[PDB]
């Protein structure tokens, strides 16, 4: 007589959004990337849902994969990835990227991530490192085998700054966005990225 | 505040290509298959 | 003397084992856990018993009403857990015992609702193998022999499939060959 | 024969050909086929004893 | 299918009120229970022991409930009388905590109680909030000196009166006074509800000899009685502990 | 510049790129036709064992 | 008859082919590529 | 005299009474106890194998098999010496101990210790 | 003077381990001056280094006339005038250097009662695709 009157809603564990939260909270990578691509596909599909404005506590936990990727990107100008794990790292901050790129265009989100100073100093490095190959310079060579990875990274990047220059449009006079964007400008022949 | 709402309908479809000429013609068709069943709601 | 000490010693570890006939669901995402060490989440969330910073907050008082806790939640796994059922038998203040229980909780190691007549089974791991947990000899049991490292299996258990694993049936649906 | 047959994954003919009736009989429904092998073989092992 | 649910069972009111199991909350083969026998997995058998069934018949299906450098540890005692049936209980508080508030507590402490009747939230919490202002500054004392009191300690649980006599040492803080708790129950074989009650009256009794030394400043170290054999040579101890059915 | 973590890199992705070659090789004409991918194959593992989820989800 | 369920069993393990064997998920070409699938539009002004 | 036997057999005679107290309930009359706020057979933890070491994975002996073996083992080094822990002492304390095979016997009483693991 | 005729009388014989060879029933060494020095540097006017030589001279000589018996805390503290703060640091201090709880009944040593212990016990997943188990 006790077991007829289950609650229906949680009778099937934890709901799949704090089933994709404690996955990333955990240590388990196949979770972590289970989940990364649950949120990827939420991105695409439904980003009022996993806007940053009902979601607060959603932006340090992507942090988590794209911050230590600024090591891989200062690594990239040899042979560095050797193993399928280091990878697994740089596959996870690329994804943890897309999902910030995607919401990045539902402007109540964005604010919190302008309001952010490092991603904006994150953004700044990645510049700066394409600077390098803009430019051409042989400060940081970039190894050959590692531009794939390099390509599709500073997709989403003028992604990034696409949405929040409108926010930063108190520009200053040494603007560092200004003065690698300039010379990002003068190298590349992709119609999209003109 | 809790509210146990059901979630959006996913086009989740179940051959997965890469390029993107193979997904519209069935995503078209999500969006008639979705917005005339959401239409109706209201 | 000593295959009898060791058959002394197999026959009172048969004595005190808590035979399992509940299976335990943990979520998929609380598989860190593991009863005799102390993992780094529970480390940097529960950390004022790893802080040291008063004489009743040690990792060692941590470590014991934290099995206390799903010991006698996986005993009886089918009722819901309480606090105060737990704060009369431990010797903790209310604050701290409040926070281990509900990161308990959190992760659903104790507390899980869930009714598992409502989801399917799958075959993650190999099917063959023979799984044995090695456990250490209770200073209790252990033979007197006034003056031989003798490990000793106490429970065999074969599975047809998972299905069986997960049903905990040891084919002994062959007294029950419907 | 109607009593219990041995561990399973042995598929005698008497449980091979009433799989092969119940095809014939109803063409799905492997509910209705496993207990017309004799109900002590899983839904789970008669396609995989089918294929 | 014929899987039981992991949860959704609170029968644990009614064992608070079922007058046969030792609670001391409310007034108002031959195992008990196969925690060393197993039932040849059938869960049929389970329905054989009669504490089990009691939980399957009687039980309920509940909702589960959803939510500082040096600990001052605090027994506050929670005595109300609530419909016939009183609350009597003791438990520490850490009062240089304040993660949890007593409100907070009592509505976790009437859930359990499946009482829940909103002002018994207020009514305990008002005597924790009474009981942590009044001892707010007696149990934060910096004791030196090596005061070496003797301690007769009483301990109440339903007619069964523990009473013990030792030396404590009030100025080393090597002996946790619910270690001490602790050590005297696995050597006397007494259930684990005197590990907290022995404790718990234990540091009432420490802010009782720190309340000696802070509000009327007596230092009264003259000659802890002892048996002539440690510290002080009389003649070269003085009880021992024991749990009396009154 | 350096020879280890190069030739490190590639006994690794080499690998990974013989890995991913033979990914696709159990899908012929005559390799399905045959039953030497259903039977005794459990040191395969890779189908024949969906069958317990493409039967829950109604797929056959 | 055991060709059509033959026919359903190998064209729903192996139409995915990429969310389920680990070496072709961990390969550098189809993990950009399901991302790039992804991509959410960029929004004009 | 008669002071100081006197006092330590009534120790001694203490110590066995309290092992006659602690055994005969627990063990010997109802083979456990049961607590009142959960329906949990309460037991001694000596006979009760609180640590747990690592899993042996193996294989089943046919090629092609299903069957799923999980069992339990139990495991000590030469079950005869005891746990009298010198690995709780710091290396240290004991380097003025007057002899070095001593200091040989605590460290190898520490790596004896230090081997509980399989 | 009055130890002599009491370790003389009633006491069975001495076993003793091979890594407590440095102790020294007489006196006081190193060893026990730096593992518990509460009892010489003067912590209080009650802890005497003499104290300590009557109270560890009185644990050594009681597990001589039971050293098949654990010699529990609270048995010596019958009759033993000291802090209890004191007492337990002296019994862990000869056990950890194995010369009070040695070669027992292994079963005559104190534990406290609690639940059973569930590490053998077969636990499976809440996958969110399915119930598969945990076999590591």
């Amino acid at each position: 007589n006790v077991f007829q009157s289950l609650p229906k809603e949680t009778a099937r564990g934890v709901d799949d959004l704090t089933r994709m939260e404690m996955a990333l909270l955990s240590g388990i990578p196949e979770e972590i990337k289970w989940s990364l691509k649950k949120y990827l596909t939420y991105s695409n599909k439904a980003p009022y849902m996993i806007s940053l404005r009902t979601l607060p506590d959603l932006l340090p936990l992507f942090k988590t994969f794209i911050l230590p990727l600024e090591r891989i990107v200062e690594g990239l100008n040899k042979s560095s990835i050797c193993d399928s794990k280091a990878m697994d790292s740089l596959q996870m901050g690329l994804n943890a990227l897309l999902i910030l790129r995607n919401l990045a265009q539902d402007t109540d989100s964005v604010q919190i991530l302008v309001k952010d100073r490092e991603i904006k100093s994150f953004i700044l490095f990645i510049l700066k490192k394409f600077q390098c190959v803009a430019t051409g310079d042989n400060k940081w060579q970039l190894y050959e085998g590692n531009a794939t990875f390099f390509n599709e990274l500073t997709h989403y990047t003028l992604d990034l700054m696409e949405a929040i220059s409108s926010y930063i449009a108190p520009a200053m006079k040494d603007d560092h966005y200004f003065q690698t964007l300039v010379s990002i400008l003068n190298y590349t022949k992709d119609r999209y990225m003109v | 505040p809790l509210n146990w709402v059901q979630g959006p309908a996913i086009f989740h479809m179940l051959t997965s290509p890469y390029t993107q000429d193979e997904i519209i013609n069935h995503e078209m068709n999500f969006l008639k298959g979705r917005l005339l069943e959401l239409q109706e709601i209201t | 003397n000593y295959e009898q000490e060791a058959q002394k010693l197999e026959e009172k570890a048969l004595r005190f084992l808590a035979k399992q006939t509940h299976p335990v669901i943990i979520p998929s995402f609380a598989s860190w856990f593991d009863i005799s060490k102390i993992h780094e989440i529970e480390k940097r969330s529960n950390p004022d018993f790893f802080n040291d910073s008063s004489r009743f907050k040690t990792p060692k008082a941590y470590k014991d009403t934290r099995n206390f806790i799903i010991n006698t939640y996986r005993l009886s796994p089918y009722e819901y857990l309480t606090i105060t059922a737990v704060r009369r038998n431990v010797a903790m203040d209310v604050a701290s015992i409040v926070k281990i229980h509900a990161f308990l909780e959190k992760w659903g190691l104790i507390n899980y609702q869930i009714d598992p007549r409502t989801k399917p089974s799958l075959i993650g791991p190999s099917f063959t193998g023979h799984f044995q947990v090695v456990l250490d000899t209770p200073q209790g049991l252990k033979p007197f022999l006034p003056e031989f490292p003798v490990n000793l299996t106490i429970k065999k258990n074969v599975y047809d499939s998972a299905q069986d694993f997960n049903a905990l049936q040891d084919e002994s649906r062959n007294s029950r060959q419907i | 024969e109607n009593n219990g047959n041995s561990v399973k994954k042995n598929w005698s003919d008497q449980e091979m050909l009433l799989l092969l009736e119940g095809i014939e009989m109803y063409e799905d429904q492997w509910e209705k086929i496993a207990d017309h092998v004799g109900g002590h073989k899983r839904v789970e092992d008669c396609i995989e004893k089918f294929l | 299918n014929q899987l039981i649910p992991q949860a959704y069972i609170s029968n644990f009111h009614n064992r608070l009120t079922n007058e046969d199991d030792g609670i001391p909350i409310f007034t108002m083969g031959n195992a008990v229970l196969p925690d060393l026998q197993d039932q040849h997995h059938n869960p049929f058998n389970i329905l054989r022991y009669p504490k089990i069934r009691d939980t399957f018949i009687n039980g309920k299906v509940v909702s589960p409930y959803r939510l500082s450098g040096e600990a001052i540890m605090i027994p506050i005692t929670l005595d109300i009388e609530h419909m016939g049936h009183t609350i009597k209980d003791q438990f520490l508080w850490n009062y240089n905590d304040d993660s949890i508030s007593p409100e907070e507590f009592a509505s976790i402490y009437c859930k359990d109680l499946d009482m829940t009747s909103a002002t018994l939230q207020t009514q305990i919490a008002n005597i924790i909030k009474e009981q942590l202002k009044d001892l707010e500054n007696i149990a934060a004392t910096e004791i030196m000196s090596d005061l070496h009191v003797i301690i007769n300690l009483t301990c109440n649980l339903q007619d069964r009166f523990f009473e013990d006599n030792f030396q404590w040492n009030l100025n080393d803080k090597s002996l946790t006074p619910e270690r001490f708790a602790t050590s005297i129950v696995q050597d006397l074989g007494l259930t684990r509800e005197f590990i907290p009650l022995i404790s718990q009256s234990l540091h009432e009794t420490i802010l009782k000899i720190k309340k000696d030394w802070v509000d009327g400043h007596l230092i009264q170290d003259h000659v802890p009685n002892d048996a002539a054999f440690g510290y002080l040579s009389g003649i070269r101890s003085n009880w021992c502990p024991r749990v009396e059915i009154l | 510049l350096h020879p280890r973590e190069t030739l490190t890199h590639y006994l690794w992705s080499s690998k990974q790129n013989e890995l991913v070659l033979q990914g696709d090789q159990y899908f012929n004409e005559d390799a399905a036709r045959t039953s030497d991918i259903y039977s005794n194959n459990n040191n395969d593992r890779s189908l024949m064992g969906n069958i317990s989820l493409l039967y829950s989800q109604g797929r056959l | 008859k055991q060709k059509s369920i033959r026919q359903k069993l190998i064209n729903n393990v192996a139409s995915q082919a990429h969310h389920n064997i680990p070496y072709l998920r961990d390969s550098p070409f189809t993990a950009a590529a399901q991302r790039s699938v992804q991509i959410r539009s960029k929004v004009i002004v | 005299t008669n002071w100081l036997y006197q006092h330590s057999a009534a120790c001694s005679r203490f110590n066995s009474d309290l092992f006659y107290d602690r055994v005969k309930v627990l063990l010997v009359d109802q083979q456990g106890l049961r607590d009142a706020y959960t329906n949990i057979l309460h037991i001694p933890e000596s006979t009760q194998s609180t640590t747990v070491l690592g899993w042996r994975r193996s294989k089943n002996d046919s090629p092609s098999d299903t069957s799923i073996v999980y069992e339990t083992v139990i495991h000590d080094n030469d079950l005869n010496k005891p746990k009298t822990g010198l690995s709780e002492i710091p290396k240290e304390i004991y380097e003025d101990v007057v002899d070095e095979d001593v200091l040989r016997a605590i460290t190898e009483q520490q790596n004896f210790e230090k081997c509980n693991e399989y």
